[PDB]
């Protein structure tokens, strides 16, 4: 799954 | 520039007008002709600028893989054959998306990366630098697909090297760009081992480094944080 | 037009393609190139059309609600003046606004309307013609705001007269253009008893007609049925 | 508060 980014 | 003739304060007052009305296409076009009036970008400004064009390479990036999806599908074993449609509207957006970057990549180079001489400026430029290539390299199948790969690496390494010698381990930006080359490592540079590595020990320097701070501050880190710990959790 | 060069067939795939991909701007494109290539549109066409366009100028109408309470507040008692931009950017959405509104409607009236002979398109359109002069007035202001309101009235009056001779109290587009005719009454034309009335009118008569549904048929008419009793309940 | 359209 899409990890978390920013 | 058809923003050529608006004044910089009209433009900043106007992205952030668009912000508060989530037109974020509108907000990317006033942070460009900001930027192009050649002055360099305050703090708060470089937000809007990221703000902006973060979330409308999101809605691309977001329907390029409901594309690519189907497009997988309709190539598998026992799919009847649509035609060129799905393999010419994903280009269609990839295509879209390419030209985001590539306008984003070529405000970073003309010239706000060469101007930025503060860390937190420069900082911020070079992890956006690394993001916009890293999104190019999420569509990427070519021959250029290994330069763009490590066009990425190469921001994000000299954003990470200054980053660790100018700012405290809990500083937003210096956690926001680990949590990002992280996320690079695993899903670009097949090093999951690399991105896990980074997640735990950006975290656990940023706890150690927490007691430093205010409230507010606190607030700010943690929240971060959090996100390295999603994906930990996520990755182990 | 620049889908004059793609297949009608290619248009409508890419216009499903579209709408599970949430790129509504794309879909409308699709959909008003399909249109234009001149054959009248089937049931499932129609609702493309109509979802595309309703999403695009519904976050148009949106933003266009943030900016002008913005506006508003602005030109209170004690507001310090923050210079034009404010109305500037407000004109530029609503005048974008304007021409999505003056498109839809000009592909029912070239040639959509004078073609659709049964009821279940002739009132579909009218009704469409309705919604997007409502979506004009909302934002009307100035010598032809009656005559704009008129427009809606008008074509919104014609729709509810074949849909009442035509069509079963419970056909859903019946449903929802009655829901959206006592919309205009409330928000446009001043007459909240005339919106009330045809809301309460509306779900008593699906009411006493849902016997003679299906179970798929039952569960589509009470879904719409659902928000005249919303819009009561928000009204009484 | 805005009325439910469809
Ligand atoms: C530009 C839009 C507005 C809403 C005005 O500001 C965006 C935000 O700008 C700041 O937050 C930044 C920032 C984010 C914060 C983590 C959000 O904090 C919240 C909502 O509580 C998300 C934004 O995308 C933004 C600007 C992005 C960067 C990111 C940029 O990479 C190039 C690196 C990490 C992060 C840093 C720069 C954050 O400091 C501020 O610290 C935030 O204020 C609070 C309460 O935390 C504000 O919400
Ligand atoms: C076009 C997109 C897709 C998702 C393929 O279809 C949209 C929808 O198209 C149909 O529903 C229409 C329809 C809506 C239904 C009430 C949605 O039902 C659901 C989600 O359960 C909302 C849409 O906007 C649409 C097309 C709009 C009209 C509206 C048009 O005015 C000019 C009048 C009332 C309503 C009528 C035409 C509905 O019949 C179908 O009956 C729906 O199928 C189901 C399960 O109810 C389908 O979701
Ligand atoms: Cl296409
Ligand atoms: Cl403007
Ligand atoms: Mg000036
Ligand atoms: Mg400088
Ligand atoms: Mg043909
Ligand atoms: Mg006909």
């Amino acid at each position: 799954d899409k990890a978390k980014s920013c | 520039g058809a923003m050529g003739s608006m004044e910089r304060a009209s433009l900043i007052q106007k992205a952030k007008l668009a912000e508060q009305a989530e037109r974020y296409e509108d907000m990317a076009a006033f942070m460009k002709g900001a930027v192009e009036k050649g002055e360099e970008l305050s703090c708060e400004e470089r937000n809007l600028l990221s703000v902006a064009y973060k979330n409308v390479v999101g809605g691309q990036r977001a329907a390029w893989r409901v594309l690519s999806s189907i497009e997988q599908k309709s190539n598998e074993e026992g799919s009847e054959e649509k035609g060129p449609e799905v393999r010419e509207y994903r280009e269609k957006v990839e295509t879209e998306l390419q030209g985001v970057c590539d306008t984003v990549l070529g405000l970073l180079d003309s010239h706000l990366i060469k101007e930025a001489g503060d860390a937190e400026s420069r900082v911020f430029y070079l992890k956006m630098k690394g993001d916009y290539y890293r999104y190019l390299a999420e569509v990427a199948t070519g021959d250029d697909k290994k330069r763009i790969i490590d066009s990425a690496r190469s921001a994000y390494q000299e954003a990470m090297d200054i980053s660790k010698k100018e700012m405290p381990p809990t500083n937003p930006i210096r956690l926001g760009l680990a949590l990002n080359f992280s996320v690079f490592h695993y899903e670009i540079a097949n090093s999951p081992e690399e991105a896990i590595s980074l997640a735990k020990t950006t975290f656990d320097e940023a706890m150690a480094d927490l007691h430093t701070l205010s409230e507010d501050s606190y607030k700010d880190s943690t929240l971060i944080m959090q996100l390295l710990r999603d994906n930990l959790t996520l990755w182990t």
